[PDB]
Protein backbone atom coordinates (compact mmCIF):
# COMPACT_ATOMS: atom_id res chain seq x y z
CA UNK A 1 0.00 0.00 0.00
CA UNK A 2 1.47 3.55 -1.14
CA UNK A 3 0.70 6.47 1.49
CA UNK A 4 -0.86 4.32 3.90
CA UNK A 5 0.01 3.86 7.34
CA UNK A 6 1.12 1.32 10.14
CA UNK A 7 -1.82 -0.66 11.24
CA UNK A 8 -2.33 -1.73 15.33
CA UNK A 9 -0.87 -4.77 15.68
CA UNK A 10 -3.51 -7.55 15.77
CA UNK A 11 -6.36 -5.41 15.02
CA UNK A 12 -6.94 -6.70 11.54
CA UNK A 13 -7.08 -10.22 12.16
CA UNK A 14 -7.98 -12.28 9.41
CA UNK A 15 -5.37 -10.61 6.91
CA UNK A 16 -2.62 -14.12 6.51
CA UNK A 17 0.55 -14.02 4.93
CA UNK A 18 1.18 -16.28 1.64
CA UNK A 19 4.93 -17.10 2.05
CA UNK A 20 7.14 -19.58 -0.45
CA UNK A 21 9.17 -22.49 0.86
CA UNK A 22 11.96 -20.21 1.50
CA UNK A 23 9.97 -17.54 3.27
CA UNK A 24 9.19 -14.36 1.06
CA UNK A 25 6.04 -13.01 0.86
CA UNK A 26 4.27 -12.54 -1.97
CA UNK A 27 0.35 -12.38 -1.71
CA UNK A 28 -1.99 -11.65 0.94
CA UNK A 29 -5.21 -13.33 2.12
CA UNK A 30 -8.08 -13.42 4.95
CA UNK A 31 -9.39 -15.97 6.89
CA UNK A 32 -12.99 -16.98 6.81
CA UNK A 33 -13.27 -19.60 9.19
CA UNK A 34 -10.61 -21.83 10.69
CA UNK A 35 -9.81 -24.25 7.68
CA UNK A 36 -10.40 -21.97 4.48
CA UNK A 37 -8.60 -18.82 3.36
CA UNK A 38 -9.76 -16.54 0.43
CA UNK A 39 -6.74 -15.08 -1.53
CA UNK A 40 -6.50 -13.96 -5.66
CA UNK A 41 -6.26 -16.72 -7.97
CA UNK A 42 -3.36 -14.78 -9.81
CA UNK A 43 -1.54 -15.25 -6.62
CA UNK A 44 -0.41 -18.87 -7.85
CA UNK A 45 -0.64 -20.55 -4.49
CA UNK A 46 0.39 -24.34 -4.60
CA UNK A 47 0.82 -27.03 -1.58
CA UNK A 48 3.71 -26.01 -1.21
CA UNK A 49 3.22 -22.45 0.22
CA UNK A 50 2.25 -21.78 3.95
CA UNK A 51 -0.36 -19.33 5.57
CA UNK A 52 1.52 -17.57 8.40
CA UNK A 53 -1.59 -16.34 10.92
CA UNK A 54 -1.28 -13.91 13.48
CA UNK A 55 1.83 -11.87 11.97
CA UNK A 56 2.18 -7.93 12.27
CA UNK A 57 6.16 -7.55 11.33
CA UNK A 58 8.02 -10.02 9.84
CA UNK A 59 11.16 -8.73 11.02
CA UNK A 60 10.70 -9.91 14.43
CA UNK A 61 11.19 -13.03 15.71
CA UNK A 62 9.03 -12.35 18.89
CA UNK A 63 5.44 -12.91 17.37
CA UNK A 64 3.33 -15.77 18.63
CA UNK A 65 2.54 -16.44 14.52
CA UNK A 66 0.60 -20.07 13.38
CA UNK A 67 2.62 -21.08 9.73
CA UNK A 68 -0.39 -23.13 8.37
CA UNK A 69 0.19 -25.89 5.62
CA UNK A 70 -2.36 -25.80 2.29
CA UNK A 71 -4.03 -28.94 1.65
CA UNK A 72 -5.82 -28.27 -1.43
CA UNK A 73 -6.09 -25.51 -3.48
CA UNK A 74 -9.16 -24.62 -5.76
CA UNK A 75 -9.02 -22.08 -8.19
CA UNK A 76 -12.36 -20.69 -9.08
CA UNK A 77 -13.18 -22.27 -12.16
CA UNK A 78 -15.08 -19.34 -13.84
CA UNK A 79 -11.22 -17.54 -13.17
CA UNK A 80 -10.21 -15.90 -16.42
CA UNK A 81 -5.91 -15.73 -16.47
CA UNK A 82 -6.36 -13.74 -19.90
CA UNK A 83 -8.67 -10.77 -18.60
CA UNK A 84 -7.71 -11.37 -14.52
CA UNK A 85 -11.38 -11.67 -13.84
CA UNK A 86 -13.16 -13.74 -11.39
CA UNK A 87 -9.85 -13.72 -9.74
CA UNK A 88 -10.78 -15.69 -6.54
CA UNK A 89 -9.14 -19.20 -4.78
CA UNK A 90 -9.79 -21.36 -1.99
CA UNK A 91 -7.19 -22.50 0.27
CA UNK A 92 -8.16 -25.17 2.35
CA UNK A 93 -5.48 -26.11 5.41
CA UNK A 94 -4.22 -28.99 6.65
CA UNK A 95 -3.97 -27.53 9.88
CA UNK A 96 -7.15 -25.85 11.24
CA UNK A 97 -6.01 -22.42 12.85
CA UNK A 98 -6.79 -21.35 16.46
CA UNK A 99 -8.61 -18.19 16.76
CA UNK A 100 -7.57 -15.90 19.23
CA UNK A 101 -7.47 -12.20 19.76
CA UNK A 102 -5.15 -12.16 17.14
CA UNK A 103 -6.50 -14.40 14.55
CA UNK A 104 -10.00 -14.67 13.50
CA UNK A 105 -12.74 -14.45 10.68
CA UNK A 106 -13.91 -11.50 8.31
CA UNK A 107 -17.48 -12.05 7.38
CA UNK A 108 -18.68 -12.33 3.36
CA UNK A 109 -21.23 -10.63 2.41
CA UNK A 110 -24.80 -12.10 0.94
CA UNK A 111 -24.85 -11.86 -2.53
CA UNK A 112 -27.64 -9.39 -2.76
CA UNK A 113 -26.00 -6.88 -0.07
CA UNK A 114 -25.27 -3.45 -1.63
CA UNK A 115 -21.90 -1.52 -1.11
CA UNK A 116 -22.01 1.94 -2.32
CA UNK A 117 -20.29 4.11 -4.17
CA UNK A 118 -18.35 6.55 -2.46
CA UNK A 119 -18.45 4.41 0.57
CA UNK A 120 -15.38 4.79 2.40
CA UNK A 121 -13.90 1.45 3.35
CA UNK A 122 -10.44 -0.10 4.42
CA UNK A 123 -7.44 -1.79 2.74
CA UNK A 124 -4.59 -4.06 4.27
CA UNK A 125 -0.87 -5.59 3.24
CA UNK A 126 2.38 -5.95 2.89
CA UNK A 127 2.42 -4.95 -0.44
CA UNK A 128 5.31 -2.50 -1.08
CA UNK A 129 4.94 1.12 0.01
CA UNK A 130 6.83 2.68 -3.19
CA UNK A 131 6.88 1.57 -6.63
CA UNK B 1 -16.93 -12.94 12.10
CA UNK B 2 -16.22 -9.51 11.64
CA UNK B 3 -15.60 -7.86 15.03
CA UNK B 4 -11.98 -7.75 15.80
CA UNK B 5 -10.97 -8.28 19.08
CA UNK B 6 -8.26 -5.60 19.55
CA UNK B 7 -10.13 -2.75 17.67
CA UNK B 8 -8.24 -0.98 14.53
CA UNK B 9 -7.90 2.63 14.47
CA UNK B 10 -8.00 4.89 11.39
CA UNK C 1 11.46 -4.93 -0.67
CA UNK C 2 8.27 -5.10 0.91
CA UNK C 3 7.67 -3.20 4.13
CA UNK C 4 8.10 -5.20 7.49
CA UNK C 5 4.84 -4.19 9.37
CA UNK C 6 1.27 -4.47 8.58
CA UNK C 7 -0.38 -1.55 6.37
CA UNK C 8 -3.55 -0.22 6.23
CA UNK C 9 -5.33 2.55 4.12
CA UNK C 10 -9.14 4.04 4.04
CA UNK C 11 -10.55 4.46 0.20
CA UNK C 12 -13.66 4.78 -0.96
CA UNK C 13 -15.48 2.54 -3.62
CA UNK C 14 -15.87 3.52 -7.32
CA UNK C 15 -19.02 2.79 -9.72
CA UNK C 16 -17.89 0.28 -12.28
CA UNK C 17 -19.72 2.90 -15.28
CA UNK C 18 -16.53 5.67 -13.26
CA UNK C 19 -14.28 3.06 -13.16
CA UNK C 20 -14.81 2.58 -16.97
CA UNK C 21 -12.96 6.43 -17.39
CA UNK C 22 -9.85 4.89 -16.22
CA UNK C 23 -9.90 1.42 -17.41
CA UNK C 24 -12.41 0.61 -20.16
CA UNK C 25 -13.15 -2.28 -21.28
CA UNK C 26 -10.50 -4.63 -18.93
CA UNK C 27 -13.50 -3.66 -15.92
CA UNK C 28 -15.78 -6.98 -15.86
CA UNK C 29 -18.91 -7.28 -13.47
CA UNK C 30 -17.06 -9.47 -11.04
CA UNK C 31 -14.34 -6.21 -10.47
CA UNK C 32 -15.32 -3.33 -8.20
CA UNK C 33 -12.75 -0.29 -8.09
CA UNK C 34 -11.50 1.61 -5.34
CA UNK C 35 -8.83 4.51 -4.39
CA UNK C 36 -8.13 7.22 -7.19
CA UNK C 37 -7.82 9.18 -3.53
CA UNK C 38 -4.24 9.12 -2.58
CA UNK C 39 -3.52 6.12 -1.91
CA UNK C 40 -3.22 2.88 -3.57
CA UNK C 41 -2.91 -0.92 -3.33
CA UNK C 42 0.63 -2.60 -4.89
CA UNK C 43 2.47 -5.50 -5.78
CA UNK C 44 2.59 -7.63 -2.79
CA UNK C 45 -1.01 -7.01 -1.50
CA UNK C 46 -2.94 -9.03 -4.33
CA UNK C 47 -5.51 -11.34 -2.81
CA UNK C 48 -5.81 -9.68 0.39
CA UNK C 49 -8.46 -7.83 1.47
CA UNK C 50 -11.18 -4.97 0.81
CA UNK C 51 -13.22 -4.31 3.97
CA UNK C 52 -16.43 -2.37 4.53
CA UNK C 53 -18.43 -2.09 7.54
CA UNK C 54 -21.40 -3.55 7.43
CA UNK C 55 -24.19 -3.30 10.43
CA UNK C 56 -20.87 -3.05 12.63
CA UNK C 57 -19.25 -5.97 11.29
CA UNK C 58 -16.32 -6.18 8.98
CA UNK C 59 -17.12 -7.79 5.21
CA UNK C 60 -15.42 -9.33 2.38
CA UNK C 61 -16.44 -6.54 -0.07
CA UNK C 62 -13.38 -6.91 -2.61
CA UNK C 63 -9.79 -9.00 -2.71
CA UNK C 64 -6.90 -7.03 -4.37
CA UNK C 65 -6.44 -7.93 -7.82
CA UNK C 66 -4.44 -5.53 -10.39
CA UNK C 67 -4.14 -1.95 -11.20
CA UNK C 68 -2.07 0.85 -12.29
CA UNK C 69 1.65 -0.76 -13.27
CA UNK C 70 3.37 1.69 -10.98
CA UNK C 71 0.99 2.15 -7.92
CA UNK C 72 -0.82 5.48 -9.05
CA UNK C 73 -2.68 7.33 -6.20
CA UNK C 74 -4.61 8.99 -8.80
CA UNK C 75 -5.67 5.89 -10.39
CA UNK C 76 -8.21 3.39 -9.07
CA UNK C 77 -7.39 -0.08 -7.81
CA UNK C 78 -9.43 -3.07 -9.03
CA UNK C 79 -10.55 -5.50 -6.54
CA UNK C 80 -12.49 -8.77 -6.83
CA UNK C 81 -16.18 -8.08 -6.37
CA UNK C 82 -17.01 -10.53 -3.75
CA UNK C 83 -20.66 -10.03 -3.50
CA UNK C 84 -20.08 -11.63 -7.42
CA UNK C 85 -18.34 -14.73 -6.20
CA UNK C 86 -19.91 -15.81 -2.85
CA UNK C 87 -22.37 -18.45 -4.26
CA UNK C 88 -19.20 -20.15 -5.38
CA UNK C 89 -17.48 -19.76 -2.01
CA UNK C 90 -20.60 -21.32 -0.75
CA UNK C 91 -20.99 -24.30 -3.09
CA UNK C 92 -17.60 -24.88 -2.39
CA UNK C 93 -17.15 -25.18 1.33
CA UNK C 94 -20.20 -27.14 1.38
CA UNK C 95 -18.65 -30.03 -0.91
CA UNK C 96 -15.34 -29.90 0.71
CA UNK D 1 -1.43 -2.63 -15.49
CA UNK D 2 -0.21 -5.31 -13.50
CA UNK D 3 -1.19 -8.21 -11.15
CA UNK D 4 -1.00 -7.06 -7.44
Amino acid sequence: IVNGEEAVPGSWPWQVSLQDKTGFHFCGGSLINENWVVTAAHCGVTTSDVVVAGEFDQGSSSEKIQKLKIAKVFKNSKYNSLTINNDITLLKLSTAASFSQTVSAVCLPSASDDFAAGTTCVTTGWGLTRY
Amino acid sequence: CGVPAIQPVL
Amino acid sequence: NTPDRLQQASLPLLSNTNCKKYWGTKIKDAMICAGASGVSSCMGDSGGPLVCKKNGAWTLVGIVSWGSSTCSTSTPGVYARVTALVNWVQQTLAAN
Amino acid sequence: SWPW
